[PDB]
RNA sequence: AGAACCUUACCUGGUCUUGACAUCCACGGAAGUUUUCAGAGAUGAGAAUGUGCCUUCGGGAACCGUGAGACAGGUGCUGCAU
RNA sequence: GGCCGGGAACUCAAAGGAGACUGCCAGUGAUAAACUGGAGGAAGGUGGGGAUGACGUCAAGUCAUCAUGGCCCUUACGACC
RNA sequence: AUGUUUCUUCUUUUUUUUUUUUUUUUAUUUGGUGAGAGG
């Protein structure tokens, strides 16, 4: 973001900014956190089934928007509802954002 | 404090085009002596790193068991994959009279009086898994009272 | 120091390690300078006061 | 000569990682100051060093200003533009002046200014790079021990200070000893010690635990609070989000090895490690360790907690000189009152009796009904006056008319109490009525009201003789106030 | 990455044993050099000459031999002890 | 006869640098890696060659380079011709 | 198209053991002789 983006090798400087942006999305908003989370709000139980199995290895209460094809056993606070329509996801994301704003008093 | 306890090391192998490579597996167990106990398997290419990696997962694998005064609650079975451990509480049985790999897991759990004997293939890692599920389903009268009858007294007199 | 040997840079001469120092005189007596004589060995440049 | 300037600039730029430009600006200022000292008159001087040759030109600088206060160093914009039309306010007009010969005097001045520039560049960037150290446990060598402070050498011409309050009470350092401490403040005393180091504050304990406990450095365990009596005893509260990790066991380590390493560095300070709880009562129980707590009563309004202990545990709960309760109170943020179970019951009975007496006296209710109000949790007239009507209607035997009457009586009792005190002293009633007479300060109004002169009418009825004993009231001032009161009451 | 002898460890024969190679001990002689016979040579018997260095010179050790036991020697075996 | 003066461009000697990276164009392909061709260039897709030999294999070779654990000979399996 | 065969004989096993610092030498101008003088 400032400094060695030119200093030694221009092609290899394009390697690092090819390294950067793939790491930018995979490790997105996790770098601001540090340490383990306290809860975990999932929007699809079936698709992200690794994390629910991963979070239940530790002591993390999770929050899954579940569709009818998945299995609601590892999730603690199960939420039934559609999750493949875009307008459906903005309900749950808009609710979980505005409520946690009220919770950060 | 944690009172760690080793049971058995082993020399396992696997082969490649160059030859065969050994390693070591070492089943251990840890336990507080007052109702917490946990085992962990662990395996590595050298016995100091094998037993240390065994304990490090045994710390996270601890389970709570509810007992009375150094002995069990009731008789309880223990079946797991060719290892039928029997456990009888034996109120002041004057020592833990059990076989190998049960004498470890019962001691660090904190009991001192149980009579026990393993029926079947006396294999060490499969028999310490046999006592654990046999101990974690064994229930105190408190849990029995608060699901059934709803008096702590009359359920055992 | 680099700055002492940098006498040559701004000016010239050589280095400044040499102790620069003007022969100053001691104390104990006041006075009023009434007469100054200057004698010059022949060949030496007479300065402006001589 | 020429190439030597470039070689010096390159050597200093590479060794001190400093911009060549900043070194030249400072040499120019150094040479200007050395030039100013050769003239008997206060002149302004600019020096310019050529960046390729190392040659330098010296001026008689004339700070272009709007209004000239110093004719020897300042020139008007109109006069500056007569010489060069391109000049603006804040520029310099020059004058061909003989550059000072670079003797060992200028050389010494240049060396001093370079050293000072390096302190504000190389050393400043070193402190910026050591952002962790500025906050973590820096290590220094004791250079000097004074009565009131210890000077530490950190290397690279950085000096730190430990103040007497920042030391442990039993520490004795000698010149040459190595000392660790937290850098808790960076000020701007470049010449001397800008760095302030502590060994006594709680941050020293937190950072020692961060170094000794990897799980704290990895953010797996968090220290939520630390309370400390330096060189005697501390308490730390620890939390983890990982249910597989015991945070207390991790901080203690195998047979206490980790906590003993921290204790040894703190001169044998006793460290208690407690589990942080999000429930305040459970957290205070944990903070009171090693004393067993029998019951807790929480007063949220006073931000206080009454802690009952068994009579055998009372001395342990208080600790030596109250050290255990004080450290628990500092760790929780709550005021902690430690008493026996019998004393807590006696306190609650005395409070219940005082509430019953208050309600019987002010609400005109019987003792039986006052007892029911206290058993339902009402202790003050304010609670009865302001609590939601639904909570008062949940009490067995209260109807909506009786609750309304009880609230009206509680409000009237609160109003009467306030008015009575305001008339007795000078809070509001005498601070307006008796203080109406021009000249009455609040103190004099309360002195008048202490004699039963509570209103402006009461003051209008007085003689000078009735007020003559009031400290600060002269007969003339008494006469003026009585006449002012009479003018308002009898002639308004 | 070089066997006429040498190398060379192999063979016949002639030889010497605290030894050709190191440390140690006690004695005697500077060390060295020249030359002759006997001998296949190894060696044996000599015959001449030299007689230097530090000095406590009752010296010591650079150096040649003779006796002492420690020991020295081994291209002897086992690469499946290394 | 560079044989003599002379000369320092050139050959060469020898130091130190430039240059080749898929950098450019086209095309295909997942707009990815890349691949095929063209340009320029002394040199074009790791330019040509060398040195460099992962964990291990074969208890492969050598105790006769040397060193080395053992065991054996000691007027002898040592030493001289 | 189909292609037989590979002396003999055979192992052991991993929870108690340990290493090292001392280095080397360290205000400045003014002595005699001869004469005079003060106490």
């Amino acid at each position: 973001q400032d400094g060695t983006f030119d200093k030694l090798t221009k092609k290899e400087a394009l390697m690092r900014t090819r390294e950067l942006e793939k790491l930018e999305n995979s490790l997105g908003g996790i770098k601001d956190m540090g340490g383990l989370p306290d809860a975990l709000f999932v929007i699809d139980a079936d698709h992200e089934h690794i994390a629910i199995k991963e979070a239940n290895n530790l002591g993390i209460p999770v929050f899954a928007i579940v569709d009818t094809n998945s299995d609601p056993d590892g999730v603690d606070f199960v939420i039934p509802g559609n999750d493949d329509a875009i307008r459906a996801v903005t309900l749950y994301l808009g609710a979980v954002a505005a409520t946690v704003r009220e919770g950060r008093s | 404090e944690l009172q760690e306890k080793l049971i058995a090391v082993n020399r396992v192998s696997k082969t490649v085009k160059g030859g065969r490579i050994f390693s070591f597996t070492a089943l251990t167990v840890v336990g507080d002596g007052n109702g917490r106990v946990g085992f962990g398997y662990g395996k590595a290419r050298e016995v100091p790193a094998a037993i240390q990696k065994a304990m490090e997962k045994a710390r996270r694998n601890m389970i709570n068991v509810a007992l009375n005064n150094g002995t069990l609650q009731h008789p309880v079975k223990g079946v797991h994959t060719g290892s039928r451990v029997f456990m009888q509480p034996a109120s002041e049985g004057t020592g833990i009279i059990a076989g190998g790999a049960m004498r470890a897991v019962l001691e660090v759990a904190g009991v001192h009086n149980v009579l026990a004997k393993a029926y079947g293939s006396t294999n060490p890692i499969n028999v310490v898994r046999a006592t654990i599920d046999g101990l974690e389903n064994m229930n105190s009268p408190e849990m029995v009272a608060a699901k059934r009858g709803k008096s702590v007294e009359e359920i055992l007199g | 120091t680099p700055e002492e040997k940098l006498l040559r840079a701004i000016f010239g001469e050589k280095a400044s390690d040499v102790k620069d120092s003007s022969l100053r005189v001691p104390n104990g007596v006041s006075g009023t300078v009434i007469d100054v004589q200057v004698f010059t060995r022949d060949g030496v440049e007479k300065d402006k006061r001589a | 000569m020429n190439k030597e300037i470039l070689a010096v600039v390159e050597a200093v730029s590479n060794e001190k990682a400093l911009p060549r430009e900043k070194i030249f600006e400072a040499l120019e200022s150094a040479l200007a100051t050395a030039t100013k000292k050769k003239y008997e008159q206060e002149i302004d001087v600019r020096v310019q060093i050529d960046r390729k040759s190392g040659d330098f030109d010296t001026f008689r600088r004339w700070l272009v200003v709007d209004e000239v206060t110093q004719p020897t160093k300042e020139i008007t914009l109109e006069a500056a533009r007569y010489e060069d039309e391109s000049l603006n306010l804040g520029d310099y007009v020059e004058d061909q002046i003989e550059s000072v010969t670079f003797d060992r005097i200028t050389t010494q001045t240049a060396k001093q200014v370079i050293v000072q520039k390096v302190r504000e560049a190389e050393r400043a960037m070193v402190v910026d790079q050591f952002r962790e150290h500025e906050g973590e446990i820096i290590t220094g060598v004791v250079k000097k021990v004074n009565r009131d402070n210890i000077s530490l050498d950190l290397g690279n011409n950085a000096e730190a200070v430990i103040l007497r309050e920042d030391m442990l009470p039993r520490e004795n350092f000698r010149p040459g000893d190595r000392v660790r401490g937290v850098l808790y403040s960076v000020r701007p005393e470049a010449r001397g010690a800008q760095l302030f180091v502590t060994r006594s504050k709680p941050e020293m304990l937190i950072e020692l635990f961060r170094i000794e406990v990897p799980e704290i450095g990895e953010e797996v365990i968090e220290i939520k609070a630390a309370a400390r009596d330096p060189g005697s005893r501390a308490k730390i509260a620890v939390k983890t989000n990982d249910k597989r990790i015991d945070p207390v066991g991790a901080c203690v380590g195998m047979r206490g090895a980790r906590v003993q390493a921290v204790s040894t560095e703190l001169g044998g300070e006793r460290i208690d490690i407690v589990l942080w709880d999000d429930n305040p009562a459970q957290f205070v129980i944990n903070a009171m360790a090693p004393a067993d707590v029998a019951s807790i009563v929480v007063d949220e309004d006073k931000h206080t907690m009454d802690i009952a202990v068994e009579a055998g545990n009372l001395a342990q709960a208080i600790g030596r000189n109250g050290q255990n309760v004080r450290l628990a109170s500092q760790l929780s943020g709550w005021e902690l009152n430690v008493m026996t179970v019998d004393d807590l019951q006696a306190k609650h009975q005395a409070e219940a009796h005082a509430a019953i007496d208050t309600f019987t006296k002010y609400l005109d209710i019987d003792e039986d009904f006052a007892t029911v109000l206290v058993e339902e949790g009402f202790s003050t007239l304010e609670e009865l006056a302001y609590v939601p009507m639904k909570e008062l209607l949940e009490i067995e035997g209260l109807d909506e008319p009786t609750v309304e009457a009880l609230r009206e009586r509680a409000k009237n009792a609160l109003a009467t109490i306030a008015q009575a005190q305001e008339e007795s002293l000078g809070d509001n009633k005498p601070a307006d009525d008796l203080l109406n007479l021009e000249g009455v300060d609040r103190d004099l109004a309360f002195k008048l009201a202490a004699r039963g002169v509570c209103t402006l009418e009461d003051l209008a009825e007085q003689g000078i003789d009735d007020l003559a004993d009031i400290e600060g009231l002269t007969d003339e001032k008494a006469g003026a106030l009585i006449m002012a009161a009479r003018n308002i009451c009898w002639f308004g």
